[PDB]
């Protein structure tokens, strides 16, 4: 066949439901596969549809309409570990696989008790950088890249302390500039009003 | 269960002496597929024998068409000699008219 | 064991030969080599429907393969080109043609092809101890590890607590930072954090280590620069709990 | 259109003297593609197939059949171990579909061991019929993979039909033409027809007004030039005259020859 289309990226919230679309225009049809691929890992088989309908398999369901030429993967009760790419693939008349470009699914953690703050970490005697940690903010907050070319800012990362059933967002900023302070590090970002800026 | 071949001998068009025709030998309904077929002129084998490829029936049996271009005369006698695992001796089937 | 492919990482100079290995112990008949590139779906390079035959996929040029036996299917790069920079995946199935049969993928092989190795750099690794303000405010302690200035993006960062690798309380960036996004050969930066309870951080005998495995040059690779040869190496930085 | 069909056959022979694997496709009575374990290539068997399918088609299916050949060999090994049979034995597969005049369709998939039915697929109940317990063991394994059965149904009902339409257009000059039969009566009355395509033909005798059955039927035979011939005979009562007539139906046209 010719082509498979699925959205580049989708973002949903922990506990909620997400539906990932796959439309295909192919020369014949012998089945639609869904695969899951965690970042840096091998894709693995999730599901297969070839006749019309919905097939359930745990928190994941797979739908197919042959006449409309589309399928969706439904994920219920989203958990952080569902963060991955989901690859759509169709078998054509000659049993050749045509692959979608993949959909990266991003899960926003449900932050029970937001406590946004920007901390300064203690210097390392083996490095000239100083390091700022923007942390414990609600998932609705987005971290912007740096404007200053000698300041480096990473995206928000979700960590899980399983021994406390505790999750938190954080982003890191660093520089070796003399001018660099933590009170200013995330000024290009829209951060919460109540962000704790502990005295230096 | 082995099935012995049905052997039918006939001309392509209705035969009339002097007018060139095609002598056919249709071997059908046999199993398994190994078979040998010859066309006979006055008891002797013809070299000018073409045959279709092995064919498959939906009852799982097989069939074949053996044929030569020929011109029937009142003197000449034609036949089809078939051998198969299901036959003790080669089975000869003569052309009728 | 499933589908096993090697190497996990590889740097190559333009024009270099390369062979990727792949075996499967599942007694599968069909084996495949794919490449995966940003913004597009998997593309088949070569495949082998069963033992004894192979054929071109969608992007065969620059490559050839050998179905050595029923288990093994190796992929060969004739003369490495920058466009062959990619992640290569081996896969197998019980039988191609069987319509509902899924693929089983190997772990992947990250190949980076460079015109010259002079820009290859291992990471600098530094660990930064928790903010006392964080400990006072939240009763938690977040250590941060920075791996900077490395190239290409062939790194594996891990945390080690009291000599054992840990995963709980860890978050490492899924993607590296381009330190200078404007440049095509920009070096990379990666950040990770380990967060522990304040009481755990406050035990002075607790040891924390941030380890970065870098895959770079091997013995055979030629080196003519004044700086140290950026060979495959492990670079780490440490910290002890304070009290 | 008339009724058309597409069917693909596979033959496996376990201890051949002669290929151990053969696969041939047909549209109606016409061979369209061939493959065997000697040539190891899928090749066209009709000019209008070669003319309309690019080399990548033959290349691709060559690869698939090389694989199918191996799968057939293995399944044949398993059937003989289970039947506890020695020597040479055969294994066959038939798949295909029909496109009927009214637009309705059929679909079938079957297997045979030594030319006898072995496993018959039911695409409506999504199940396999087993003729004996060796076949029963295979049934249970095949039926435990629901996706494969579903795959089989989709292919039979949609893909097979679509292929068939495609091939019908490729060979329409051949497959969709009509050559009406030449019919005569010879003398015991023989009703003979020849020179006709398609091969589907209906010949019968009538005595006065009722369908007479004491009729002897000849098979439908290839004449070797793309047309077919057949006959049907009855025995005339010597003591009482009757009105006998030969009836022939062919491609929507009925024909009567009275004596």
């Amino acid at each position: 066949g010719q082509n498979i289309d699925q959205p580049t990226e989708m973002t949903a919230t922990e506990g909620a439901i997400v539906q990932i679309n796959c439309t295909y225009q192919t020369s014949g049809f012998n089945g639609l596969f869904w695969y899951q691929q965690h970042a840096g890992e091998a894709p693995t088989f999730l599901s297969y549809n070839v006749l019309d309908g919905l097939e359930e398999k745990g928190r994941f369901s797979s739908f197919l309409s042959r006449s409309k030429g589309y399928s969706y993967l439904l994920l219920k009760e989203l958990q952080m570990k569902d963060s991955a790419s989901y690859l759509c693939a169709v078998k054509d008349s000659n049993y050749q696989l045509i692959w979608g470009a993949g959909t990266k699914l991003i899960i926003k953690p449900d932050i029970q008790n937001p406590d946004p703050a920007v901390y300064q970490l203690r210097d390392s005697k083996s490095s000239d950088k100083s390091v700022c940690l923007f942390t414990d903010f609600d998932s609705q907050t987005n971290v912007s890249q740096s404007k200053d070319s000698d300041v480096y800012i990473t995206d928000k990362c979700v960590l899980d302390m399983r021994s406390m059933d505790f999750k938190s967002n954080s982003a890191v900023a660093w520089s070796n500039k003399s001018d660099f302070a933590c009170a200013n590090a995330f000024n290009n970002s829209i951060i919460p009003e109540d962000t704790f800026f502990p005295s230096p | 269960i082995q099935r012995t071949p049905k052997i039918q001998v006939y001309s392509r068009h209705p035969a009339e002496n002097g007018k060139s025709n095609f002598l056919n030998c249709y071997v059908s309904g046999f199993h398994p597929s190994d078979i040998e077929v010859d066309l006979l002129k006055n008891g002797e084998r013809i070299e000018k024998v073409e045959h279709s490829d092995l064919s498959f029936s939906k009852d799982w049996s097989f069939y074949l068409l053996y044929y030569t271009e020929f011109t029937p005369t009142e003197k000449d006698e034609y036949a089809c000699r078939v051998n198969h695992v299901t036959l003790s001796q080669p089975k000869i089937v003569k052309w009728d008219r | 064991a499933g589908v096993t492919q090697t190497p996990k990482f590889q740097v190559l100079k333009t024009g270099q030969s390369m062979t990727l290995q792949c075996a499967q112990d599942m007694n599968h008949n069909s084996m495949y080599w794919y490449r995966q590139d940003p913004g597009m779906g998997l593309r088949l390079i070569y495949y082998s429907a069963s033992e004894g035959t192979t054929d071109k996929g969608e992007v065969p040029n620059g490559y050839n393969v050998s179905r050595l036996n029923k288990r093994e299917f190796s992929l060969r790069l004739e003369s490495a080109a920058p466009s062959q920079t990619s992640v290569y995946f081996c896969a197998s199935s019980v039988w191609t043609g069987e319509g509902s049969g899924e693929l089983f993928f190997g772990e992947g092989s990250r190949l980076t092809v460079l015109e010259d190795l002079k820009n290859v750099f291992p990471p600098e690794v530094a660990v930064f101890e928790p903010s006392e303000a964080e400990i006072s405010h939240t009763q938690k302690a977040t250590l941060v590890c920075l791996a900077t200035g490395f190239y290409p993006d062939h790194v594996e960062l891990s945390w080690w607590v009291n000599g054992k690798e840990v995963h709980s309380g860890v978050c490492t960036d899924p993607q590296p930072l381009k330190e200078q996004p404007a440049l095509n050969d920009s070096r990379y930066a990666l950040s990770s954090r380990l967060r522990v309870s304040a009481t755990f951080w406050q035990n002075p005998r607790n040891h924390f280590r941030c380890q970065v495995q870098f895959y770079g040059l091997s013995e055979n690779d030629e080196w003519t620069q004044d700086r140290a040869k950026p060979v495959t190496q492990i670079v780490s930085a440490e910290a002890w709990g304070r009290a | 259109m008339r009724t058309h069909s597409l069917r693909y056959f596979r033959l496996g022979v376990s201890d051949p003297i002669v290929p151990e694997f053969i696969s041939v496709g047909y549209v109606d009575s016409h061979p369209i593609t061939t493959y065997d374990s000697v040539t190891r290539q899928k090749e066209p068997r009709a000019p209008w197939m070669a003319e309309n399918l690019a080399p990548d088609h033959w290349e691709r299916y060559t690869q698939l059949l090389r694989g199918w050949q191996q799968m057939f060999k293995v399944e044949l090994k398993r059937l003989q171990r289970h039947y506890n049979h020695s020597g040479s034995h055969t294994y066959q597969r038939m798949i295909g579909c029909e496109l009927l005049e009214d637009g309705s369709t059929t679909g079938f998939l079957q297997y045979a061991y030594d030319g006898q039915d072995f496993l018959i697929f039911n695409k409506d109940t999504l199940s396999w019929l087993a003729v004996d317990n060796v076949a029963h063991t295979i049934k249970q394994a095949w039926e435990a993979n629901q996706h494969e059965l579903l795959y089989q149904k989709n292919w039979l009902e949609e893909e097979c039909i679509a292929w068939l339409k495609r091939f019908l257009e490729y060979g329409k000059d051949t497959l969709q033409r009509t050559e009406p039969p030449l019919v005569r009566v010879n003398r015991a009355l023989f009703c003979k027809a020849h020179g006709f395509y398609p091969p589907e033909i209906y010949m019968t005798w009538m005595k006065n007004g009722e369908e007479i059955q004491e009729i002897d039927y000849g098979d439908i035979l290839p004449s070797g030039d793309g047309t077919y011939q057949a006959w049907a005979s009855i025995e005339l009562d010597p003591q009482s005259s009757n009105l006998y007539s030969c009836h022939v139906e062919h491609s929507g046209v009925h024909m009567v020859l009275q004596v």
